[PDB]
RNA sequence: AACGUGUCGCGAUGGAUGACUUGGCUUCCUAUUUCGUUGAAGAACGCAGUAAAGUGCGAUAAGUGGUAUCAAUUGCAGAAAUUC
RNA sequence: GAUGUGGCCUGGAGGUUAGGACGAAGCUUAUGGCGUGAGCCUAAGAUGGACCGGCCUCUAGUGCAGAUCUUGGUUGGCGUAGCAAAGAUCUAACGGAGAUAUACUCAACAUGCAACGUUGGAUACUGGAGCGGGGAAGGAUUUCGUGCCAACGGCACUCGUA
RNA sequence: AAGUUUGAAAAGCACUUUGGAAAGAGAGUGAAAUAGAACCUGAAGUCGUGACAAAGACAAUGGAAGUACCUCCAUUUCAAC
């Protein structure tokens, strides 16, 4: 809240041939009577400082989240819709995929990864696996550096 | 060669201002090895300073 | 690292000098004087500057500078005899001299083919005016660069 | 644990690294002889042992540690090398993780690091 | 003619842009977390083989002691592996 | 002044497709193509050296020619105005890279000018209410010797309170 | 006010030559030296230079339509076409 002010800034007035946005006081530095508190001052406030009490938040009525979801389910048994969105599903032997509920008692990653093979769901795995990259932009200095594509979820009845 | 040195010691040996001190034009060597005020007084018991 | 590309390399001779201190309008126009000059006829004129026979025309650089008669020579009536740049100018010559005979060329053959004078960084100080204003004094340093070719 | 969550903090926690975290850092991979007789896949490089570099230009070069600056992070080896101007032999500075430690510096303080880290 | 005017190629001056950020700002959490006359916080002097600032320290002065580490520090110089 | 735009552009986020060391963003253009336009795309860099494009959606510190706008830099005026109170310097020698510095023709002048310090002479000024000796306040190493001339002493310096 | 952001690494330009020095000209390191040191990129503005276009005084700029000259550009054609 101080990011801008924290000067005894004053403007000069009229008869100075200057414009009259305040300047900072005093002498000796380059600072001295260099316009100050203006967004368009170098050093200055911008304009609408930025607050915490935004809305960063929102309510959704409870029936339209459930709406929602059932809708993103029925979508998600439809092949042309799962094909249209940029999943490879060209091996998979069904839409929906139901496994058989034993793949809960792999402990081996090696395991799942032959169980992913089997049941054809590797091709979406490679894709995102090839599709990994570093970000574009400044997300790759604000802790998201790496970006890929999103594979199969695999849904467990339990969190075992 | 700069005789500055030379001239202030020979000025205040003789008890003198700067314009009563005459340093040999010639001797310039010889006086410019004069560094302290024994040396100076050397010069002055020798002739070189006036 | 010169603006121009010498006709033929082994045949020419190189000097550059940088931040010279000389005045940037004064250099400029005494060097220009020499552009398509043999070497010898160069320092000649150099001399004769210095000597006040001959004088540097001034052109681009000459705003209210005083008339002479010794302008008539190179088509002009204003111009000047810059000591400070007729030396400096003297000394890239002689360099540009020894780089030539160092190389295996015979500096009495040699012809100035190129010359560039440009405005160097500039050094600060102040002046004091009336009611207590501080005002910049400033220095126009220059680059000189210049090579000459055999014929 | 340098590597976190926020890449300005692992970043901060590496640059300003301590002389003995900086040495933790600059571990070297062990031969395969001397993976299979320690069982141990990296140390921390000491001067005095061997070692081959294999990455960089001077790959395949063979030498002895002489020196683990740690503040350049780098490592001198005695048959890295090349002339200056002068002509005067100066060490070319290598990365630990580029090279591979072929003979330990075995001390006792060391040998209970190998007993530390090995595998079996 | 010369000054001067364009256009192109190459130079100079000048440090914008883009990339990169051990920085800032904002939010959240943890706890046998709250200084001082047993002299605090602030001031001031000083301390290194070499040492202006800065950092650290106090005539035991870029540190003594202890415990962990396990062979450096490093511009140069000086010294030189089981606690010592 | 209102409104509309599968209207253009910018920084981020979810997605989705690509690209890059056989060269990414940035930057340059008599460098063409497309669009009514905002713009987009290609080409070439004898540019660069590591990131990044398209499309759907989400988001905002999202588009400049001017505010006697802010900051930084540049710039014509301009080699211009000027650097004119306190009278002043000359001469030889020495010192210094600072000279007596030359392609041919060639006695020298007509082609190395001008400027420094010290010493000796000359000339002058301050004229004891002194550009004379000592102190307070203020300053604080400017004092002294040696070296030194990048920058500074608004001209100069080989001199200097540098 | 100010990123010391050269380079992977100082390998930070030995040596020769001109210069009183600063520097220059070569040479050398480096993949790069208009990467040479507070050095990544290096814009705009302004300036220098070489080449070319010309051009009275209509301030210059500007529109519309041609033409002269140029064009490291874009297309289309080169034969029963
Ligand atoms: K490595
Ligand atoms: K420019
Ligand atoms: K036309
Ligand atoms: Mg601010
Ligand atoms: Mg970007
Ligand atoms: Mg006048
Ligand atoms: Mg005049
Ligand atoms: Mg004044
Ligand atoms: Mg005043
Ligand atoms: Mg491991
Ligand atoms: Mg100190
Ligand atoms: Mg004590
Ligand atoms: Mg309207
Ligand atoms: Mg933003
Ligand atoms: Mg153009
Ligand atoms: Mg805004
Ligand atoms: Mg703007
Ligand atoms: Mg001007
Ligand atoms: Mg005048
Ligand atoms: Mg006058
Ligand atoms: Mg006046
Ligand atoms: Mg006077
Ligand atoms: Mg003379
Ligand atoms: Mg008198
Ligand atoms: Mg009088
Ligand atoms: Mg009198
Ligand atoms: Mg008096
Ligand atoms: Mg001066
Ligand atoms: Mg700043
Ligand atoms: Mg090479
Ligand atoms: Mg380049
Ligand atoms: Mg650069
Ligand atoms: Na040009």
């Amino acid at each position: 809240r101080l990011s801008g002010m924290n000067h005894s800034a004053h403007s000069w007035g009229t008869g100075r041939a200057v414009a009259r946005i305040p300047r900072i006081s005093g002498g000796g530095t380059s600072t001295s009577g260099a316009g100050a508190f203006g967004n368009m001052c170098r050093g200055g406030r911008m304009f609408a400082p930025t607050k915490i009490f935004r809305r960063w938040h929102r309510k959704i009525n409870l029936h339209q989240k459930r709406f929602a979801v059932v809708s993103a389910l029925a979508a998600s048994s439809v092949p042309s819709l799962v094909m249209s969105r940029g999943h490879q599903i060209g091996n998979v032997p069904e839409v929906p995929l139901v496994v058989e509920d034993s793949i809960q008692g792999y402990e081996k990653t090696k395991e799942a990864m032959a169980f992913l093979k089997a049941i054809a769901a590797i091709d979406d795995v490679n894709r995102v696996n090839d599709s990994r990259e570093i970000r574009a932009g400044r997300g790759k200095m604000r802790n998201r550096r790496y970006v890929a594509r999103r594979g199969p979820m695999l849904v467990m009845p339990n969190n075992k | 060669v700069s005789l500055k040195l030379q001239a202030r010691l020979a000025s205040s040996i003789l008890g003198c201002g700067r314009a009563r001190v005459w340093l040999d034009p010639n001797e310039a060597v010889e006086i410019q090895n004069a560094n302290s005020r024994k040396s100076v007084r050397k010069l002055i018991k020798d002739g070189f300073i006036i | 690292h010169y603006s121009r590309k010498p006709q033929v390399s082994s045949k020419s001779a190189k000097a550059k000098v940088s931040d010279l201190r000389c005045h940037y309008k004064n250099t400029f126009e005494t060097a220009n004087v020499i552009n398509g000059m043999p070497l010898r006829k160069a320092q000649q004129l150099y001399r004769q500057v210095l000597a006040k026979t001959r004088c540097i025309p001034f052109k681009r650089y000459n705003g209210k500078i005083g008339r002479t008669a010794q302008a008539k020579e190179w088509g002009q009536t204003k111009g000047r005899w810059p000591r400070k740049s007729v030396v400096a100018m003297m000394s890239l010559l002689k360099n540009a001299e020894a780089n030539a005979i160092e190389k295996g060329l015979d500096p009495n053959q040699m012809v100035i083919k190129h010359v560039q004078v440009d405005q160097a960084a500039r050094m600060r100080r102040r002046t004091y005016r009336a009611h207590g204003r501080i005002t910049p004094y400033m220095c126009s340093p220059c680059h000189v660069q210049l090579f000459m070719s055999e014929k | 644990s340098i590597k976190c969550g926020s890449r300005r903090k692992a970043r901060r926690a590496h640059f300003q690294a301590p002389s003995h975290v900086r040495r933790v850092l600059m571990s070297a991979p062990l031969s395969k002889e001397l993976r299979a007789k320690y069982n141990v896949r990296a140390m921390p490089v000491r001067k005095d042992d061997e070692v081959i570099v294999k990455r960089g230009t001077f790959k395949g070069r063979e030498g002895k540690v002489t020196a683990c600056y740690r503040l350049k992070w780098v490592i001198l080896i005695d048959k890295v090398n090349r002339e200056k101007a002068n002509g005067s032999t100066v060490a070319v500075g290598i990365h630990p993780s580029n090279v591979e430690i072929t003979k330990l510096k075995l001390t006792h303080h060391r040998k209970s690091i190998l007993e530390r880290k090995d595998r079996s």
